[PDB]
């Protein structure tokens, strides 16, 4: 694993040690062959795993995480080429470190066999998003936002760094491998219902949980292009890997405990899907969306059955894919009219028509039309659920409904109708953007040819 | 180009800050009402016609 | 739709657009045009008889049982002209509309086609941006004091000037743009 | 006498049926007024904003 | 009622404008620069890259690429019917029991 | 090697190369709509050779060419099924689009983005063929939501038109409320027969339980536009003709028949859904037919009759006679996308004017248009020996020979009546009397284009019925023997629906005039349908989603408890924390106060 | 479409042909430039009958605001030039 990860700590010196005007050419670059070598661990086994070493071992629910993660880079770096022109070479310098040091901690965090490193290093991705919010956001809210964006996140993950440090007391160990394989049941009692809690609320915040989502709105609207797409593709997924993970200590347990939160989600999704439906804001509608999809992905490891799990891999892919287009194409209007205000700019289309047929794509895919991946993780997810209960159908089908009302009221509110008169500084798309949008959308596309790289372990 | 004054802001109960909150609306003070003031954080929001 | 509106309507005006609309509605619900003719003269004497009263409140009274008796009868599905808001197609051609401002963001390729019309369009500008200084004087000076009553515009006075605020009602992209 | 239209929340009294345009006074008529001034003179500061060649931007609206 | 002489002025002025412009939206006889650069026949042609071809890509992945596996391509195992016989036996299926025909 | 395969295959495979040039030197040419029309016509004519083979044996096929996803026990492959159901409707359907392409060439010349617009034509069409010969369920879910993307594209077709997107959104939301039973069925199948392909579906469900089959039916009743769900159809007229021919006329909206008709094994085994099936069917064929001989809007008019007839197409799925609904469906196609032919022809002789009472007399001056629109309307009502009578006189004499509803027989035959009222008010208003458009005229049949793209279904209209009859082989036992007055009841009621509607219409030319009835407004205003159910629910809905949701929970509550309600409790305890003057006075009666406590409690 | 590119000699005599189909105005006396109040004595019910005529025949709507202040044939042609958007 070090042959991706050794790379990763090298792009900081080449980034320190370049030309003023070299920065992103370099950092791209570098990215992309990173990515490119990252691309092989796609190669994985029927049986156990890619145990590399003690410390670093690879799965098939591991494998797409990382494969996306090295991909967000480039892209993060060419949304942010713009809006930092007019600062310093040392100030550039500082962001695209920034950035660096949150792909080496994911990188490290996807594959960490330790439960106890991996709670280091996804604490440790918090300092990185938590420093790019607060320095190069520019609405006065972006710290209120940062504060949210931290407690929660420590209020959940406090506790379960308690919880692992006691297993490990009990077990002797809190590697994954000897903890799959020496695995006993948990006993209905209220010190382990206290345990299972403890395990599984640090991860259910970050999600987010349906109550427990306040955070998210304002940490992705305040956030810089490159901090929003961080965090709604990559971000969002280590609720989901590390309930993934920690799910095998927790049985028969879970039966028991997972009533409140499926309620919450099956609840939450109906709520935030009409929440969309009422949003001035482009960037609170594609977060309360982000919310949606996450709770459908919270249903499925809740109900933790082989559909289930492939499901929310598969969606946790499309998802982070297609949200980050979203606030990308977000954000290339925004540059334009410096306002996030849906209804402000109008009838876009007419004006910029390649630009709109990316708006068409990425709310295709939003809206989980077949045969996209999206649609493939919502379906698993869908038929696990009716297996598990026929009257989770109505929930599901209503959200479904509202999912493409609002995906399609946010293409024709701002895509369709009249131009506004007095906005006369709506300039061609730029290279940069295009490129940037099929640079997102063509990876979606493409992998609908070959499912089984993104559906996880259990396929 | 927006100062803080021109902001919605909490229930009017004076007919003084009834007047101002009129005049920041751009309309008339006789014309001018607020929402009712209940638990709802409609604050200083004019309850325009529900006309489509 | 040009002309602008006033604080209120008069009676008289009120009287001669329902006169317009119970037209148009009865010429909805009688579809050949001599029945039509027929009852539409007899529509234009059931307004005549009335014609001469002088009692204000005799005529307020009047026009509201007219118009209580024009929405009884109203043929909820009337005639409308293909291009009028209601029509089949009213706003069909609002996406071929681009502004004029557009043109600005053109490549030099572009504009090599087509120089003649440029050429123009930079005589149009010029014109413009001298036009505006002279504008904006004549308003100052021509408004009331405390603001405008009516949005209403004044004409050009003087030889060389241009009718204030002309631009966006000159350089309207057509009716039929594509 | 005809039947009686009776207005809804998502049906509502027309223009021509409300009462109270046919009750006129010299208050309603300065009211009237009065709107048409404010109308007119947000109408003219949009359009000098508007028509201005120098401007090359978004015109900010305080309402929105 | 009418027109004030205010307005008539103006919307004299503004026709006047209006039509000079659209007067200018015309094009010369050379407007369109064009810049150039490079570097039954129609129907046969048609029927060749647009018809044989892919019948030619189709038939020969589905004869010796899909037909490879078992059960890619299945029939309908076609009806049989008395007084037939059969390419692969030739047996004859014997006739049906004579019913009485009247009418 | 058989070519059965090769060319059923061929067929879709070519339909797609346009697809393929869209980003060529053609697309940016003048010649891109008559590439794709030719590509269509070539389409059809080699479809027409897996006909002639099935129709002269009976070949059926199975092709599983390419295998996608395998799901542990459960294998998802690429499979096409290419039985009688396949093999008829393709060239049908593709000698529709042939015509609808041929018209749009004169239709929509003067629209800067035609080449954009037969690019999207093409595109629905391969979406309906990859739902008309699907094996499985996700191909033909495909499928499904292909085609409404392509009717949601189509039908806002002019953008800077709210209702045009209006209309396409409420396009979007019906289907959807039928994709939940579309998701629904698939759902129960998978967990049940532990696959979604049709074979092991059938293999598996001796007698199929009520959630599958209710769930088929719902999806069903959203596409094709059933009483409960009926709305979008005639709200889809916004878009062009060409597309309300072509879509929302004779091959999309068929598509929920279509479901419903590849999932016929199952139903046959079902009682109770045959009924709901047999009693949707009726009222939307009655109400339809009912909202119909009252409209202005002659494509409003044309699209109430489509609508009338997907209702008789599901009375006759309910009656358990599948075949008959999909030879309806193949006749349908060609008389209703002819009468669309007509009409749009109507609509641009008369400069984009689309109410018949601004259309006078046209059986002289454009007589083409009328030769084909009353043949389209004689095949339409159901003339004998002509393209609809041999579905629908098969349709009238199977449902009075069942064992059914009452109530949906009487509805049934009020229908057929009231189609024939509808055809004659169509005629009658726009053919029959003097002029009533604006003096310029600018009436013009002369372009090879439309005539021979009319008169390609004018030909079909008259003989397609006889042909295809006489060529299928039979597939159910027919009803032989009828009471005389029993056999004679659709000629009966139809020239019933003529005679009082006729008669009616001539009462128009009376000197006389009076105010509506209570009748008349309910029929016009769509029995008040369209108006409280577009106002009650959304409304309703979009409130709550602001002021409950939105504010009262997100915004407030929740934010009271878990954030607010910290923060205040900690900036409290700061305070009293915080909060001594410096007095050391207090400071150390505290201490003697702590140190005294502190040695009596522990011991 | 096919409609040819209608002119301002068009507009004004079919503007002044349905004005003499008009048996209350003698068609000699008629002129562009003829008042409708004052040089021909009608009353405003006869002008807006005169509007939807003019509507009716040209085949769309004037609003009612800009139909109530059209006085004269010529300023009713300018005013059909100008919603047209007519070069010559
Ligand atoms: C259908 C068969 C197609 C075969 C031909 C091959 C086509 C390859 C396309 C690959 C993907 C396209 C790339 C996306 C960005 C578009 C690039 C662009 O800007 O165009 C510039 C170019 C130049 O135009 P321009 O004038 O310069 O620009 C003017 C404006 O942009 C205005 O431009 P516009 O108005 O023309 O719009 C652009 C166009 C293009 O933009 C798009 O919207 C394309 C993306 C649509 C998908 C949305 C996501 C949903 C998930 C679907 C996943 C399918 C992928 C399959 C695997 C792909 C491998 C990468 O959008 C549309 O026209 C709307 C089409 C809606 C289609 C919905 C149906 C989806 C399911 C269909 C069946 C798929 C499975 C079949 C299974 C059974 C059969 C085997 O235009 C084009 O070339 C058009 C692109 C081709 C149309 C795509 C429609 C169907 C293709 C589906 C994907 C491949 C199917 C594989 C099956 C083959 C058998
Ligand atoms: C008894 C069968 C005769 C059906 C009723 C026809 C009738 O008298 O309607 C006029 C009459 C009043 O018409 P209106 O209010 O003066 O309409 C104003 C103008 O006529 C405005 O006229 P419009 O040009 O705008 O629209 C004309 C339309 C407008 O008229 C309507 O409002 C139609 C509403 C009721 C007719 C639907 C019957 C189901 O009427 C029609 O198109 C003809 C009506 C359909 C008659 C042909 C087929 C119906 C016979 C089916 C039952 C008997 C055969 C049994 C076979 C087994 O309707 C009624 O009194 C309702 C009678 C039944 C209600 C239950
Ligand atoms: C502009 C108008 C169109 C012009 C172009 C016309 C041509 C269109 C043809 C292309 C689309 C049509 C679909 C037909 C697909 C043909 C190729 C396909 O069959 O091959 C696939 C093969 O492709 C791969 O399966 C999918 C590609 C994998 C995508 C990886 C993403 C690239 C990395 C980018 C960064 C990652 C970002 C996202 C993080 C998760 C599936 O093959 P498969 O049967 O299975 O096995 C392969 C062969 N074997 C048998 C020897 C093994
Ligand atoms: C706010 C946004 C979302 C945040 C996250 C929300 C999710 C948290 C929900 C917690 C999951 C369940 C907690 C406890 C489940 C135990 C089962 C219980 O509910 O059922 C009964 C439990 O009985 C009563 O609940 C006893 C406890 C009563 C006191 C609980 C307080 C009630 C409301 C508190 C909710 C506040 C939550 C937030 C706290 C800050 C059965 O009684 P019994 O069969 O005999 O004993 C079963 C347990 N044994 C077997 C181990 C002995
Ligand atoms: C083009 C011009 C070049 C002509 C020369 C090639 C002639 C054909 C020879 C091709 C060689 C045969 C071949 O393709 O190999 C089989 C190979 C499949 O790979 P296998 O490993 O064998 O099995 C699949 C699972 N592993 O077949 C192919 O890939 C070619 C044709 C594939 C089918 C067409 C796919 C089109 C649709 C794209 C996918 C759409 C999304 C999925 C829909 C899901 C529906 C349930
Ligand atoms: C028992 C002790 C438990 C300690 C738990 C600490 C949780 C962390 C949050 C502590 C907040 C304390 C600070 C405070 O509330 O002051 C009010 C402060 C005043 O603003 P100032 O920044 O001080 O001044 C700037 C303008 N002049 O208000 C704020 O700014 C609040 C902004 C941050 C809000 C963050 C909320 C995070 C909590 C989410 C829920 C979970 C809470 C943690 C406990 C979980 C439950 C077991
Ligand atoms: C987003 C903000 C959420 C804040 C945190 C939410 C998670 C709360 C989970 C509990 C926190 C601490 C749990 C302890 C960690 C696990 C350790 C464990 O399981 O050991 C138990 C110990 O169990 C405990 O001590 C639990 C005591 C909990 C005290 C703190 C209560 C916090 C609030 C309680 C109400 C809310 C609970 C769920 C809240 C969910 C989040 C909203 C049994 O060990 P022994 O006692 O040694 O062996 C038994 C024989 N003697
Ligand atoms: C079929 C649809 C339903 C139809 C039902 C509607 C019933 C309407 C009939 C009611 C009768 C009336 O006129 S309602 C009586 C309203 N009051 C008056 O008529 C008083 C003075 N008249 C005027 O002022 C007019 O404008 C006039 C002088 C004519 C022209 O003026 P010009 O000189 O400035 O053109």
């Amino acid at each position: 694993m070090l042959k991706i990860i050794i790379p990763t700590t090298m792009l900081l010196p080449m980034t320190w040690m370049s030309k003023h005007n070299m920065i992103w050419i370099n950092a791209t670059v570098h990215s992309l062959l990173i990515s490119l070598i990252s691309l092989s661990l796609l190669n994985q086994l029927g049986e156990n795993s890619l145990n590399f070493s003690l410390t670093f071992f690879s799965d098939s629910l591991s494998a797409p995480l990382l494969v996306l993660t090295t991909w967000l880079l480039p892209l993060m770096l060419m949304a942010s080429q713009s809006h930092l022109s007019k600062e310093t070479t040392t100030r550039k310098k500082l962001y695209i470190t920034m950035l660096i040091l949150l792909q080496l901690f994911l990188i490290m965090t996807f594959t960490a066999t330790e439960l106890i490193l991996f709670y280091i290093l996804f604490e440790a991705t918090l300092v990185p998003t938590l420093i790019i919010i607060t320095r190069w956001g520019n609405q006065t809210e972006r710290l209120n936002a940062g504060l949210y964006f931290l407690f929660y996140t420590l209020a959940g993950s406090l506790p379960l760094l308690v919880a692992l440090v006691y297993i490990q007391n009990t077990t002797g160990s809190l590697n994954f491998l000897i903890i799959h394989y020496w695995s006993h049941p948990l006993s209905n009692s209220w010190s382990n219902i206290f345990m299972w809690l403890a395990c599984i609320m640090a991860f259910m915040v970050k999600m987010p949980l349906y109550g427990l989502h306040l955070w998210l709105p304002k940490a992705h609207v305040e956030a810089p292009i490159a901090g929003s797409m961080v965090l709604a593709a990559v971000l969002l997924k280590l609720g989901g890997y590390g309930m993934m993970r920690i799910t095998t200590i927790l049985n028969p347990l879970t039966n028991y405990m997972a009533y409140p939160f499926l309620m919450l989600s099956m609840w939450g999704m109906i709520m935030t899907s009409s929440i969309c439906l009422r949003q001035t804001d482009l960037k609170s509608l594609i977060a309360y969306s982000s919310v949606s999809h996450m709770a459908l992905v919270i249903v499925a490891i809740m109900i933790q059955t082989p559909w289930s799990f492939m499901g929310a891999t598969a969606l946790m892919i499309a998802h982070g894919l297609t949200s980050s287009m979203l606030f990308c194409l977000a954000n290339t209007n925004y540059e334009r009219v410096h306002s996030r205000t849906m209804i402000l700019a109008r009838g876009l289309q007419t004006l910029l028509p390649l630009m709109a047929t990316w708006w068409l794509v990425a709310s295709l895919t939003n809206l989980a039309l077949p045969p996209s991946i999206n649609l493939i993780g919502e379906l698993f997810i869908i038929t696990a659920s009716f297996s598990w209960s026929n009257i989770t159908i109505i929930l599901m089908g209503m959200n479904m409904m509202i999912t493409a009302l609002y995906s399609l009221y946010m293409l024709i509110t701002t895509q369709r109708g009249k131009y506004t008169h007095h906005i006369n500084n709506i300039k061609p798309s730029f290279t940069r953007e295009n490129a940037l949008m099929a640079l997102h959308i063509l990876p979606l596309l493409l992998l609908t040819l070959n499912p089984k790289m993104i559906l996880g372990p259990l396929y | 180009h927006v100062t803080k004054d021109m902001f919605p802001g909490p229930y009017p109960k004076t007919p003084e800050e009834r007047a101002a909150a009129a005049k920041k609306y751009n309309m008339r003070v006789e014309d001018y009402e607020p929402y009712p003031d209940d638990g709802m954080g409609y604050g200083d929001y004019p309850k325009l016609p529900d006309r489509s | 739709a040009f002309s602008a509106p006033a604080a209120y309507l008069t009676h008289q005006q009120k009287v001669l657009r329902l006169y317009k609309r119970a037209l148009r509605h009865l010429e909805s619900w009688c579809v050949h045009r001599d029945k039509y003719r027929y009852f539409a003269c007899l529509m234009r004497a059931r307004f005549d008889e009335h014609k001469n009263e002088k009692d204000m409140v005799k005529a307020t009274q009047l026009l509201r049982q007219a118009e209580e008796e024009f929405w009884y009868g109203q043929h909820p599905q009337p005639y409308i002209f293909p291009e009028s808001p209601g029509g089949t197609s009213y706003e069909r051609y609002e996406c071929y509309k681009v502004p004029e401002w557009c043109l600005d963001d053109w490549h030099p390729s572009e504009k090599a086609m087509y120089p003649d019309y440029f050429a123009k369009r930079e005589q149009w500008k010029r014109l413009r941006r001298e036009s505006w200084e002279r504008e904006v004087k004549q308003l100052q000076e021509e408004t009331p004091p405390g603001g405008p009553r009516t949005e209403a515009l004044p004409p050009a006075r003087k030889e060389g000037d241009l009718p204030p605020l002309w631009w966006h009602i000159v350089t309207r992209p057509r009716e039929r743009p594509m | 006498s005809f039947p009686k239209y009776k207005p809804s929340r998502l049906a509502t009294l027309p223009a021509t049926l409300d009462p109270a345009e046919y009750d006129i006074s010299p208050e309603t008529r300065k009211a009237q007024a009065e709107r048409l001034a404010i109308r007119s003179r947000l109408k003219r500061e949009y359009l000098l904003q508007y028509n201005d060649p120098n401007r090359l931007g978004v015109i900010e609206d305080p309402a929105l | 009622s009418g027109y004030t002489p205010d307005e008539k002025l103006r919307l004299q002025q503004l026709r006047e404008l209006r039509r000079r412009w659209l007067k200018d939206q015309e094009l010369s006889p050379r407007e369109p620069v064009l810049p150039p650069r490079r570097v039954t026949y129609r129907h046969s042609i048609f029927a060749v890259t647009h018809v044989l071809i892919p019948v030619w890509i189709i038939h020969y992945y589905l004869k010796y690429h899909v037909t490879a596996k078992p059960y890619t391509v299945v029939e309908r195992k076609p009806r049989i019917f008395p007084g037939d016989t059969i390419l692969e036996t030739g047996e004859v299926i014997p006739l049906m029991k004579e019913f009485p025909d009247q009418h | 090697m058989n070519p059965f395969a090769s060319l059923t295959l061929t067929t879709l495979t070519i339909l797609t190369i346009p697809i393929m040039m869209s980003n060529s030197n053609i697309y940016k040419t003048n010649l891109y709509p008559n590439y794709v029309k030719t590509t269509v016509s070539y389409a059809f004519t080699l479809s027409l050779v897996p006909l002639l083979m099935f129709m002269h044996t009976g070949q059926e096929m199975i092709i599983s060419n390419w295998h996608w996803m395998t799901l542990q026990t459960v294998e998802l492959s690429l499979s096409f099924k290419m039985d009688y159901f396949s093999v008829m409707f393709i060239p049908v359907a593709l000698f529709v689009t042939w015509s609808i392409m041929e018209f749009s060439m004169w239709y929509m010349h003067s629209d800067p983005f035609i080449n954009r617009f037969f690019k999207y034509l093409l595109l629905f069409l391969i979406t309906m063929m990859i739902l008309v010969t699907a094996n499985n369920l996700f191909q033909l879910f495909i499928g499904w939501e292909g085609v409404g993307i392509m009717s949601f594209l189509l039908i806002g077709w002019w953008h800077g038109r709210t209702d045009a997107n209006t209309a396409a959104l409420q396009a979007i939301l019906y289907n959807r409320i039928g994709d939940i039973g579309f998701v629904l069925s698939m759902a129960w199948f998978l967990t049940h027969s532990n696959a979604w392909d049709l074979q092991q579906i059938f293999m598996l469900n001796n007698e199929c339980p009520n959630m599958p089959l209710i769930g088929l039916l719902l999806a069903a009743a959203g596409k094709s536009a059933q009483f409960g769900l009926h709305p979008w159809l005639p709200s889809a007229m916004e878009g062009p003709t060409p597309v309300s021919a072509l879509l929302h006329s004779s091959t999309m909206v068929v598509a929920g028949v279509f479901l419903l008709i590849r999932f016929y094994p199952l139903m046959e085994t079902n009682k109770l859904v045959q009924t709901m099936t047999l009693c949707l069917g009726a009222i939307t064929t009655l109400f339809t037919a009912l909202c119909a001989i009252t409209q202005n809007d002659i494509k409003k008019i044309v699209a109430f009759s489509t609508s009338s007839q997907l209702g008789l197409m599901m009375v006759t799925i309910g009656i358990n006679q599948p075949h008959l609904a999909f030879l309806h469906i193949c006749m349908h196609a060609f008389f209703k996308a002819m009468l669309f032919m007509c009409s749009g022809s109507i609509i641009h002789s008369l400069n984009d004017e689309q109410d018949i009472r601004k259309m006078g007399g046209l059986y002289k001056a454009m007589p083409f248009t009328t030769t084909a629109l009353i043949i389209g309307s004689l095949a339409l009502t159901g003339m004998p020996y002509l393209t609809g009578f041999y579905s629908k006189d098969l349709i009238i004499e199977a449902v009075n020979m069942s064992y059914t509803n009452a109530w949906a027989l009487l509805m049934t035959l009020i229908a057929t009546s009231l189609t024939a009222a509808y055809s004659t008010r169509i005629i009658f208003f726009a053919f029959l009397g003097k002029p009533r458009f604006p003096p310029l005229v600018l009436i013009n049949e002369n372009n090879p284009l439309l005539i021979n793209s009319i008169k390609r279904l004018l030909i079909g209209s008259i003989f397609a019925g006889f042909i295809i009859s006489n060529n299928i082989p039979p597939m159910t036992v027919p009803n032989t023997t009828m009471p005389l007055y029993m056999k004679m009841t659709a000629l009966i009621v139809t020239i019933m629906g003529f005679m009082l509607a006729l008669e009616l219409n001539n009462t128009t030319y009376y000197l006389k005039f009076k105010y509506p009835s209570q009748t008349y407004k309910f029929s016009n205003m769509l029995g008040y349908y369209p108006s409280i159910m577009h106002r009650l629910p959304t409304y309703h809905n979009l409130s709550m989603s602001q002021k409950s949701a939105s504010s009262l929970l997100d915004l407030i509550w929740l934010e009271t408890i878990l954030p607010k309600t910290t923060s205040f409790i900690q900036m409290k305890m700061s305070i009293m924390v915080s909060n001594q003057k410096g007095l050391i006075k207090l400071y150390f009666l505290s201490f003697l106060i702590t140190i005294m406590i502190s040695m009596t409690l522990f011991n | 479409s096919d409609a040819p590119p209608l002119t301002l000699e068009a507009i004004k005599d079919r503007v002044l042909y349905v004005l003499k189909l008009y048996d209350k105005i003698d068609p000699e006396k008629l002129s562009v430039n003829s008042h409708f109040m004052k040089d021909l004595g009608l009353d405003s019910l006869d002008q807006v009958e005169i509007i939807m005529a003019m509507e009716d025949e040209f085949g769309f709507e004037i609003p009612d605001i800009d139909a109530e202040k059209l006085m004269c044939p010529q300023e009713i042609v300018d005013y059909i030039a100008d919603k047209k958007d007519v070069y010559e």
